[PDB]
RNA sequence: CCCCGAGAGGGGGUUUUUUUUUUUUUUUUUU
């Protein structure tokens, strides 16, 4: 099959199984891999669905590309071991991202330089016996910690929520936002998910900063 | 037959004798000691050489490396502020041939060559973690210069070994096999190439196949017979 | 018997994260 | 320990050769010292580029494995100090595999650890000494030790074991063990008369070698 | 009120004196004494053009002026570009050509002007003075083997530009002349590159005394106090000059300025940018250029 | 972004945008869109077919084919595809816009799947295919245009055996020569710009680059639909916005929206 | 698998002669149930370096 | 890497080209003397041409047919290039100009010609049947790549014999050449690669407008010759005097009579190798055979 | 073995054209003057063709730059929807898409003046919208009508045609059924010589067939060259009328 | 050979990394 790994025989096929509010707790950590600069593990439990995301952050390092009085920041999301999305939606969602950062972090401490996050979706598991919405507020979360972690400037501890396919980002107590995203849902909602993502905003941002400082 | 060396091999020669050393012998940074890192045949040069013994190894290769006052021919093939970029061997790292030396040479006064031009060049300097730099007069030289172009006429590639032989030792009879037939010139590089020009073509194009057949064989007694099969085939038409 | 040709094996997939993003390194 | 080898068969490269085990043919071909790119420089050292193509089908990992054992014999053996920001390409054509290649690379890999040496030799390349590999197997019943086995005989082994040693002295002194590669069920005893053993039949190969190396570049050379 | 103007078309892709004119191959002369210029290429006696265009006649020397190309150098020309790259004691400007023009560190005007005394350190920390990005008035003081152009802002003329807004035309629609800096009704001024490039901005004392600090000549900064009524000017000039380029006429000082209080008659500027105002623009520029004949 | 501007340029520009009375380059009002073009129906080839021309000269052509599938095994029955021509098919902009796309013109979300049922088994699949051949800012609301305008000029197969797999189990045959035209209701896609305080309909290239942040808004059945992205235009100048301009440019759109597709639904 | 699975063999045909592909029978795995791996751990080795 | 070529060597070997002259001392319509040589194993083939030298290796293996073709077996041919042909190759750089030329005039030759008989390695249709592999390997380049490879895959698929497979119901009982000897392929016919190589001895403008033809046309050029040409042609022909195919993918514009003549040209060389090819493989039978024989007898 | 009439008794073809017509040759040039210095659309039957000519311009890279010539580059891009039945996988690195590629850049290397645009760059991109038969002639004339309309210096033109053989009979300008039942061969016509740029042979001709079928070919390339210098012409004397 | 001072001064001639393979409609012989 491929050159470049051991993918077993061709004729082989996948096994297949056959049939015979609510409120939310997180875990955070940070600094453990000695690879890079910043990391991060966010992990969540609740209802019938359970989280555990990896971030870390390279950076800043050398950019071969071109000059640049201002830093650039690049964010990649990683399939983790037995959940799977669609390269589309963690391209989509590393957009996304990119948005919300570039308006946390100060670029303009770091000319030609280069800031790659990366967020490993390790362990996703979907216990119900577009759901990269419910991830999203985690994956903040961890870059968050992370570049925190590394020693990049920002300009406020970025947090988010989720609510019924609705996902915003806020910063500056939760005055501003700093990205917008909305799939499936109902209609004349916003205010109704403004609210609830701003209280998981501000129960997220309270964790983040007890953890850069007790630990 | 000769005394031949292999790598990791006791050096014969004794410390207690001062020892220039030449191609094929290294000396350890770290332990000091002499040792054969090239295989082939070792000469030792005799005693009352200025109280200096050279010793060295003749091994057999074709890919140059570029050491100080060596006679080569090189190709432009570059422009570069304050010198040409110039090639000695394809694929090996390039030379500079710096605009300043050249035979009736001014720093206001420039050189009239053309990318692709072959020079007969001096290799002055050659520094092992730096780039060959080819001078077309050399102070060595003391005024008299045999750098410069070379028009026309046909290059061979060849070994290094054939290419030592052919510009170090006389009695190889390469060119006197070649004389008694046709007069032309001929540019010997150390770098393993040589220019062959005739007043015609076929003349040229005689050699070059002359040579590269004598390159091939090795064998000193067949060119002169070699050679003669050579230049009847071109009458053949 | 004990022939190699007896047994079989897992096919594994290692993956090392360096902060890079490309083709599989010569390592992994 | 009946080998056969040819030096300098190929036109467009700076070195080569063409070794032969039993039935596993390997020819491999040596270019250097040449402009290296960006990516290979090494500032003070030579870097290799080692590339080790298949009998078969296309490179995989299996080959990549080749590389890289084989990368663990050559480096120590170049005086890589004399070609400081400079390339070396060595690359190895497996042509006949001696063995059935979905279960051992024994003899494959032996094959181009002595095929590149000679290719080294051939190239004019500075090397610190010299070198031998030779493939070796255990079989259960027999309970021997088997010095270059056939192809049979590795199908009804235990263990197959690839040893390169490294040589000065006229080939007399094993100066380090530059390669053992170890598969299968083994003990320590097994281990110590598989490298008694062993070294006697490399110190046979380098004399052999010796042999082929002067028999093929003394021509070149003059009186 | 209009949301917005969509054409549509069904079935199909797409809508759809005397000068001599030759394409690639064709013959245009046998006359061996003839000098071959550009646009053509010879054997023996016979002369082919090299390019679609014009067969043009200058005394014995016979060439083919193309109908399409980029904007060619020519020295002296003046030209508006965009700093590329920066290095080593050079600046590399977008032209709008084959290649980018080079800008040596020597030709510019550096800060204290005359007085200061040449510096080592300059060269190292010519970004700050000028850097990728930035926009300047030039002239091509010389021209390289291949046809590339230095170029050169020893000139107070010349320098960084700044208070206004950047457009561009096909560098066909302007020419040679005296002068390409002109001043336009609305205290503002244009800045007719001779490569297509056409800088507006508010008219500065220079342009004024043209007709009629020198440290700051390099800063990015846009001037404090620019009225509405000089940036709804500009975005009115910027609108015509589109507009003119989409009738493929060559702008002129004048043509602008016309067609400028001309366009008066249309209350929102946003109206400038609509084709059936421009055919219409277009076409009252011509009628009075045929008039004055 | 795309264009390569100035700091005075992207200074003078801001300061012209961010105005109390914002004033656009082009002399535009914070609605108008620029005027465009779009061909119909020029690929025989295939069911549906539309070109738009932009006035900078950005251009895109889409494609419309269908082909009959078992809706029991395959979920998604419309698959949008996108080829920037200059980029990757791995490229960032690419899988975004692709994965977006997708999104807008969902099954079950922003279009009515019932219309490609042709029997209780087998029901047509819709391949869009996206080509930008020139783009000088985000081309989503580009291809959105054309994507509407091939949907609303798309004929396909009309079937002639039975519908009723279940029980007799009839191979799908078609008619030879008549086609019956794809009624459906393509939905919008918006984007917007944020320069200060103020929101500007179809941004320019100059005004993108400048601007603080942007808005990606879908449009379907006369409402607001997801997917509702906020996007960076630029990567230099992004800020956070406050929550009133989100629901401005909600608004922005609920009103001029309606006006954008009567002038696109003409017969 | 199933016990009697519908899906049969599947005709193919040549330029004259017929032929029949092989019933291929859908195999599933239990929801629930599952054995042990039978690994002979008299050769489990361990590395170290 | 690049080859330095210099003037003086451009205008050297295009010079002996107006005087009837080339280096290797060749007839400007003559081939290089083509050897073969086969090896234990069947599908081993080296193939010779002066100092080209190529090796060509066929294995199969049991595989399943595509849905498509559910009565066609399965065959690919490999001519990945190496720094061992020469360092101007790159390792691997399998979308090369000349590379993929190279493998597209091969494909269009033996695969798409249909010169390997696809519908008699199907073994039971739609199931299972043979996937014959042709690893083509370029061990020194002094040119004429595209003739010595198709040469190699044709005598390497002519000499290559597989084993005896009896298939019951699903099961496959492969078995070993010494219990049955093994079966050979069906080869349909045998393509021949023949490449000419074009030398412009004037310039452009009397190629394009002049009046008399006056380029140079040779066949089967070495490296030297490869690299200052200015065009190049492949035509694939066999016995039954057909064009299998023809390749003149742009370069110096030739006259199409001087095409034709080089098609014509090449369909003598290609009979002399086809007939040389059978010969060396009826020699190898014998010669296969005969020890046999000996090997029994003394047994 | 085919069914269908492809060459009647009468000497009618399946789509109504006899053997010697070419087929409707539409060109247009200027189709996209703010995407591409040079551009055509070539409509050859029901062919669909948009080329662009961006040059020449610097290169995006120094590493990949020739101080004697232009660097020419050429990518062509066969949609998914250019053929009744949409192909599932792109097309992009298809080795036989990078042949097309290879030999296109082949063809106008050695016509384009590439030697007087030296340490520039010369980007062909290609979109072929719809394929019907001879798409690798049709290639050729969208690409040479590009390159002029960008003021590109060459030559002469390049036309190309593809001949089918049919039995003994030899069809001009064959479409997608025609090639699918029978062999064709491309050719690529310098000017009005008789001088080809390109031969492509990838079926089966008898080799006594194979003279006469490229004497048709060159005869009908020589006829698109005339429907191509007749267009250009054209083009060119209105946009003279209205500047002049 | 090229740009700036009127006379042997000065300034320029352009080097290096990123992402896998398919492909169109009742035997035998003469009759």
């Amino acid at each position: 099959q491929d050159r470049r790994r051991l993918l077993g025989p061709a004729a082989a096929k996948p096994m297949a199984f056959s049939n015979t509010e609510s409120e939310q707790e997180l875990s955070l950590h940070t600094g453990f891999i000695e690879n890079c600069n910043g990391s991060a593990l966010v992990e969540a439990r609740s209802l019938g669905h359970q989280t555990s995301l990896i971030s870390a952050v390279y950076g800043p390092r050398s950019i071969r590309g071109s000059f640049t009085s201002q830093g650039t920041i690049s964010i990649q999301l990683k399939n983790g071991l037995l959940e799977k999305y669609n390269t589309n939606e963690l391209k989509e969602v590393s957009s996304f991202l990119m948005g919300i950062f570039n308006s946390v972090v100060n670029l303009s401490r770091y000319p030609k330089s280069g800031i790659d996050i990366f967020v490993y979706l390790t362990y996703d598991k979907d216990l119900t016996n577009s759901q990269i919405s419910s991830l999203i507020p985690h994956c903040i979360t961890s870059i968050t910690l992370a570049l925190a972690d590394a020693g990049i400037e920002l300009v406020d501890m970025a947090g988010a929520g989720e609510a019924n396919g609705t996902v915003v980002s806020f910063i500056k107590n939760g005055e501003e936002i700093v990205g917008f995203w909305k799939d499936d849902g109902d209609d004349e909602d916003l205010l109704e998910c403004l609210d609830r993502c701003k209280e998981q905003y501000n129960r997220y941002r309270d964790l983040m900063i007890s953890c850069l400082m007790n630990q | 037959m000769s005394t031949f060396i292999f790598p990791g091999d006791s050096f014969p020669v004794d410390p207690t004798t001062p020892v220039k050393l030449g191609p094929g012998i290294y000396c350890d940074p770290n332990t000091q000691e002499i040792r054969p890192v090239n295989t082939g045949v070792l000469h030792v040069s005799a005693k009352g050489k200025s109280g200096v013994q050279t010793a060295y190894i003749d091994y057999s290769s074709k890919r140059y490396i570029p050491s100080v006052n060596d006679f080569v021919i090189g190709v432009i093939i570059g422009t570069f502020s304050d010198s040409y970029k110039v090639s000695l061997q394809n694929f090996s790292s390039s030379v500079s041939l710096s605009y300043m030396a050249f035979p009736n040479a001014s720093k206001k006064n420039r050189p009239t060559l053309q990318v692709g031009d072959l020079v007969y060049a001096r290799v002055c300097t050659a520094e092992k973690e730096l780039e060959a730099e080819i001078e077309c007069f050399d102070s060595t030289t003391g005024r008299d210069a045999g750098f410069g172009i070379l028009e026309d006429g046909m290059i061979i590639d060849v070994n290094l070994n054939f290419a030592r032989q052919l510009l170090f030792n006389n009695d190889f009879p390469l060119l006197k096999v070649l004389a008694a037939h046709t007069k032309f010139e001929v540019a010997i590089g150390l770098n393993g190439k040589i220019w062959v020009k005739c007043e015609e073509l076929s003349n040229t194009l005689a050699c070059y196949r002359t040579i590269m057949e004598c390159c091939q064989k090795n064998d000193t007694a067949a060119f002169k017979d070699i050679a003669k099969r050579q230049f009847k085939e071109i009458l053949t038409v | 018997e004990d022939i190699i040709a007896n047994y079989a094996s897992v096919y594994p997939v290692v993956e090392v994260e360096r902060g890079r993003v490309g083709a599989c390194t010569d390592e992994e | 320990m009946s080998v056969q080898a040819e030096i300098g068969i190929l036109d467009h490269v700076d070195g080569s050769s063409e070794f032969v085990s039993q039935d596993t043919k390997v020819i491999c071909s040596v270019t250097g010292p040449i402009e290296p790119k960006a990516r290979q420089e090494l500032p003070t050292q030579l870097a290799l580029e080692i590339i080790v193509r298949p009998a078969k089908g296309v490179a995989t990992t299996r080959e990549k494995v080749l590389e890289d054992k084989l990368r663990a014999v050559l480096t120590p053996l170049i005086t890589r100090h004399c070609y400081p920001r400079q390339l070396c390409q060595i690359t190895c054509q497996i042509l006949e595999s001696g063995e059935d290649e979905a279960e051992f690379s024994l003899r494959e890999l032996s094959c181009c650890i002595n095929a590149a040496f000679l290719a080294l030799v051939d190239a004019g390349i500075a090397l610190n000494s010299m070198c031998a590999s030779i493939p070796i197997a255990i079989i259960k019943d027999t309970s021997d030790i088997i010095v270059d086995p056939t192809a049979e005989q590795l199908k009804i082994s235990l263990s197959v074991h690839t040893l390169a040693l490294e040589f000065v002295n006229g080939g007399k002194v094993v100066k380090n063990v530059l390669l053992l590669d170890s598969n299968g069920d083994f003990n320590e005893d097994q281990l110590f008369s598989l490298l008694e053993l062993g070294e006697q039949k490399c110190q046979e190969l380098v004399t052999n070698i010796r042999r082929i190396i002067q028999d093929n570049i003394s021509p070149r050379l003059v009186v | 009120s209009e949301v917005i103007t969509i054409t549509k078309r069904n079935g199909a892709f797409q809508n759809s004196s005397d000068s001599q004119i030759v394409t690639p191959g064709e013959l245009v002369t046998d006359d061996p004494i003839w000098m071959r210029g550009h646009g053509t290429y010879f054997l023996d006696n016979m002369t082919y053009s090299s390019v679609a265009g014009t067969v043009s006649r200058v005394n014995r020397l016979l060439s083919v002026i193309p109908l399409k190309g980029r904007y060619a150098p020519e020295t002296g020309d003046h030209v508006v570009g965009r700093i590329a790259e920066v290095g080593n004691k050079r600046w590399k400007v977008d032209i709008g050509g084959k290649q980018h023009a080079v800008l040596m560190l020597g030709s510019v005007n550096l800060p204290g002007g005359i007085l200061r005394r040449k510096s080592e350190s300059d060269e190292l920390q010519m970004r700050s003075f000028l850097k990728e990005g930035d926009l300047l008035n030039a002239e091509v003081q010389s021209l390289f083997q291949d046809g590339s152009a230095s170029l050169h802002t020893r000139s107070l003329k010349y320098g960084k530009l700044r208070n206004g807004m950047f457009c561009q035309v096909p560098s066909s629609l302007i020419v040679r002349a005296k002068n390409h800096t002109h001043n336009l009704p609305g205290n503002i001024t244009v800045v007719l590159g001779v490569n297509g490039y056409i800088w507006l901005r508010k008219t500065s004392q220079m342009d004024l005394a043209r007709d009629t600090s020198s440290w700051q000549i390099y800063s990015d900064e846009n001037d404090p106090s620019i009225s509405n009524n000089i940036r709804q000017a500009i975005c009115r000039y910027a609108n015509v000059i589109k507009a003119l380029a989409f009738c493929e006429i060559g702008i002129t000082q004048q043509r602008i300025v016309s067609a400028y209080e001309a366009s008066m008659v249309y209350s929102n500027v946003g109206e400038l940018i609509e084709k059936n105002v421009m055919e219409s623009i277009g076409s009252d520029i011509l009628t009075a250029e045929k008039m004055r004949g | 972004g795309h264009m390569s501007l100035s700091v005075a340029e992207k200074s003078y520009l801001y300061d012209s945008l961010a105005s109390t009375p914002s004033i656009r380059p082009d002399g535009r009002l914070p609605h108008q869109f620029r005027p465009i073009e779009i061909f119909t129906d020029f690929l025989p080839s295939s069911n549906g077919s539309s070109r738009i021309i932009a006035s900078d000269g950005s251009e895109c052509i889409v494609s419309i084919k269908s082909k009959v599938v078992d809706h029991h095994v395959e979920n998604e029955l419309l698959q949008v595809d996108v080829d920037i021509a200059g980029q990757r098919d791995d490229a960032l902009v690419v899988e975004t816009i692709t994965s977006l796309l997708n999104k807008v013109l969902k099954s079950g979300s922003g279009v009515d799947s019932s219309k490609l049922q042709l029997t209780k088994k087998y029901s047509f699949k819709i391949f869009v295919d996206v080509l930008v051949i020139s783009s000088h800012s985000h081309p989503i609301s580009l291809i959105s245009f054309a994507i509407y305008s091939a949907l609303n000029s798309t004929y396909l197969p009309k079937l002639i055996s039975a519908f009723d797999d279940l029980e007799v189990e009839e191979l799908p045959t078609f008619h030879d020569y008549d086609m019956v035209k794809l009624d459906i209701n393509p939905p919008l896609v918006f984007i917007l710009a944020v320069v200060g305080n103020n929101m500007l309909l179809d941004p320019a290239a100059n005004e993108s680059e400048v601007a603080n942040n942007g808005l990606i808004i879908s449009w379907s059945n006369g409402k607001i639909t997801s997917p509702i992205r906020s996007v960076a235009l630029n990567d230099s100048n992004v800020k956070s916005f406050k929550p009133h301009l989100l629901k401005q440019g909600l608004a922005m759109v609920e009103k001029y929206a309606p006006d954008v597709v009567r002038s696109l639904e003409n017969l | 698998i199933d016990e009697r699975a519908s899906d049969l063999r599947m005709t193919i045909r040549t330029r004259g002669r017929s032929a029949t592909i092989r019933e291929t029978y859908e195999i599933i795995c239990d929801q629930t149930k599952s054995v042990p791996l039978m690994i002979n751990a008299k050769n489990i080795a361990f590395a170290s370096n | 890497k690049d080859i330095e070529i210099s003037a003086s060597e451009s205008k050297f070997i295009l010079e002996a080209l107006r005087q009837n002259y080339r280096l290797d001392g060749r007839s400007f319509d003559q081939f290089r003397d083509v050897e073969i040589t086969f090896g234990k194993e069947f599908g081993d083939v080296s193939v010779k041409m002066g100092n080209t030298k190529v090796h060509c290796r066929i294995s199969c293996q049991i595989a399943q047919p595509y849905e498509d073709r559910p009565f066609e077996g399965l065959f690919v041919i490999s001519t990945e290039i190496s720094p061992m042909a020469g360092s101007q190759f790159e390792n691997g750089n399998i979308t090369g100009e000349d590379e993929v030329l190279c493998s597209r005039i091969i494909e269009k030759s033996v695969r798409r010609s249909g010169a390997l008989d696809v519908e008699g390695l199907c073994i039971v249709a739609g199931s299972k049947c043979w996937a014959v592999r042709a690893d083509v390997h370029f061990l020194d380049c002094d040119g004429g790549f595209i003739d010595a490879s198709c040469i190699a895959v044709m005598a390497g698929l002519m000499h290559f014999k597989k084993p005896d497979i009896t298939v019951h119901g699903e099961q496959i009982i492969v078995h070993p050449v010494n219990e049955r000897e093994p079966v050979p392929l069906g080869i349909l016919h045998i393509p021949i690669c023949v490449t000419f190589s074009f030398f412009n001895p004037q310039d452009t403008e009397e190629n394009i407008k002049g009046e008399t033809n006056s380029e140079i046309s040779i066949i089967d050029a070495t490296l030297k010759e490869e690299l200052l040409r200015d065009g190049v042609l492949t035509v694939t022909l066999n016995k039954n005097r057909e064009v299998v195919q023809v390749s003149k993918a742009g370069g110096l514009p030739m006259d199409a009579l001087t095409l034709m003549k080089c098609c014509h040209e090449a369909y003598s060389i290609i009979e002399k190798i086809t007939d040389q090819i059978l010969q060396l493989l009826k020699e190898d039978s014998e010669k296969r055979n005969k020890y046999a024989a000996m090997l029994t007898s003394e047994n | 073995m085919s069914r269908l009439e492809i060459y009647s008794p009468e000497g009618l073809r399946l789509d109504g054209r006899r053997w010697n017509e070419l087929r409707r040759f539409e060109s247009s040039i200027n189709t996209h003057p703010h995407a591409a210095d040079g551009s055509s659309y070539m409509e050859q039957g029901n062919n669909k063709i948009i080329t662009l000519v961006k040059g020449p311009k610097e290169p995006r890279l120094k590493s990949q730059m020739d101080t004697s010539k232009a660097l020419l580059n050429v990518s062509v891009n066969i949609t998914k929807f250019s053929k009744f039945e949409r192909s599932k996988s792109s097309h992009k690195n298809e080795r036989r898409v990078l042949e097309i590629q290879t030999s296109l850049v082949r063809m106008f290397e050695k016509n384009v003046m590439l030697n007087i645009y030296p340490r520039t760059v010369i980007d062909i991109e290609i979109h072929v919208l719809e394929q019907d038969g001879g798409i690798m002639g049709s290639l050729i004339n969208g690409i040479t009508l590009a390159l002029i309309d960008a003021g590109i210096s060459m030559f002469d033109y390049i036309s190309g045609i593809s001949v089918g053989l049919y039995d003994t009979t030899p069809l001009l300008d064959t479409n997608s059924l025609e090639e699918n039942a029978m062999s064709t061969v491309t050719l690529g016509v310098v000017g009005k010589s008789e001088k080809l740029s390109l031969l492509l042979v990838e079926d089966k001709i008898p080799l006594d067939r194979l003279e006469n079928v490229l004497a048709i070919g060159i005869a009908g390339a020589h006829r698109v060259r005339d429907l191509m210098d007749e267009e250009l012409r054209k083009h060119a004397q209105k946009r003279v009328s209205n500047a002049s």
